[PDB]
């Protein structure tokens, strides 16, 4: 009967609902690949900034200014498992 | 004779449901337009006082009445006024009675010495007057790390409690470095490295430490384990 | 019962077909939604990894605790008055 004409509009408004959220999700997926790429570039630059600060010749220079001393073998108590 | 009495019987049964319905309809109009003032608190309450729910309800203004008071507005106001409420569900009924169900947060530790954490990592706050009776481990960390530090406490605690140590405080930095505080203010300065491997090194090295501590008559101040297969020990005098 | 009920049905099934197998359809939703799910899950771990290193950098300048951990873990330097112990298997 025409009761299926109700079911047609019900599936029609279902299509426009799906087509809107999918079109909304693809725009979000495209934003996430830009975020992933932006994260890796930030990650690479951070590693290079760590090598500069985590240099042993630099660390030893500031740690000696922090009143520290190299490991001395005599003043070293040893324990066996 | 029969239909004569039957019609009279018809009207009598008719008239008596009309006037009696007229009575109960008046019994409800004088009842459904009264501001409900009976509330009942179902659920195990440990921090909510009875006055807490009361002053937080009437803080909105006039109580209203039945069919004019919204549920989702009352259960919402409770959640913001009482931050230690996990689940709240307010209900109504034909008379003047307000069913309110409460589910509270069970604190397992303190969060930055201000708020608290439960066993599932949820964060919440409680006024300090109602929890000063509890001895609780004091956890620290960045803003969102509430559940992450809790995983570290339960893992490092069970290793320390296995050798009869009490992990009083456990702090994590935003760079994920760890400082543990044990009983009698000895500080374990872990690092971003193998905290589980460095902590197990301490419980194996501890019996040697207290020997020279009492040999030289000194109290252990801190134990820095930011090494590999090693540890630097600080000292302090005793009172 | 006839073309008044059959023509109304052949359009509904073409609408059901275009809903599941169709541009921006149900199967397009499921596939894209799974991608968006796994992406932000991966980006969450990456951001956590980057924020942690950012904290290390933010402490290596204008701070000492992250520098002092490198002064001990990598150069074995100890402070004066700290009795150094070492564990051997």
């Amino acid at each position: 009967p025409l009761c299926l004409f109700i079911c047609i509009i019900l599936t029609a408004v279902t299509v426009v609902t799906t087509a809107h959220h999918t079109r909304l999700l693809t725009a979000q997926r495209e934003q996430l690949v830009l975020e992933r790429d932006a994260l890796d570039i930030e990650w690479r630059n951070l590693i290079l900034e760590e090598n500069a600060l985590g240099d042993h010749s630099r660390v030893e220079r500031i740690a000696t200014e922090k009143l520290q001393m190299q490991h001395v073998d005599p003043s070293q108590e040893n324990i066996v498992v | 004779g029969t239909r004569l009495a039957g019609i009279l019987f018809l009207l009598t049964v008719l008239t008596t449901v009309l006037v009696s319905g007229w009575v109960v309809l008046g019994w409800m109009e004088d009842a459904q337009r009264l501001p409900l003032s009976k509330l009942v608190l179902t659920g195990e309450r440990h921090y909510t006082r009875n006055d807490d729910i009361r002053q937080s309800i009437l803080a909105l203004g006039e109580p209203g009445t039945f069919m004019t008071q919204d549920v989702n507005i009352i259960q919402t106001q409770i959640e913001q006024r009482l931050p230690w409420i996990k689940q709240v569900s307010v209900r109504k009924q034909w008379p003047d009675e307000l069913k309110i169900h409460l589910v509270e947060y069970v604190p397992i530790a303190r969060w930055n010495d201000q708020h608290m954490v439960d066993a599932e990592g949820n964060t919440f706050s409680v006024p300090p007057e109602r929890t000063s009776k509890q001895v609780l481990p004091m956890l620290y960390g960045p803003e969102g790390s509430a559940n992450e530090v809790l995983q570290g406490y339960r893992e490092m605690g069970q290793m320390l409690a296995k050798d009869r140590f009490t992990l009083k405080e456990a702090a994590m930095t935003a760079r994920r470095s760890w400082q543990l505080t044990l009983n009698n203010d000895i500080k374990l300065n872990l690092g971003r490295g193998d905290t589980m491997k460095r902590l197990a090194r301490f419980v194996e090295l501890y019996p040697v430490l207290q020997q020279q501590a009492q040999t030289d008559g000194k109290r252990i101040s801190y134990v820095d384990l930011r090494y590999d297969s090693g540890a630097a020990v600080g000292w302090a005098p005793l009172p | 019962m006839g073309k008044l009920t059959l023509l109304l049905l052949a359009i509904l099934v073409w609408l059901q077909y275009s809903l599941w197998f169709g541009k921006n359809g149900i199967h397009d939703y499921t596939r894209v939604n799974d991608d968006v799910a796994a992406q932000q899950a991966t980006n969450a771990k990456l951001k956590a990894r980057n924020d942690q290193l950012f904290a290390e950098i933010d402490d290596l300048n204008g701070g000492q605790e992250a520098l002092e951990e490198r002064a001990r873990n990598e150069l074995s330097m100890t402070r004066p008055g700290e009795t150094f112990y070492r564990l051997v298997p």
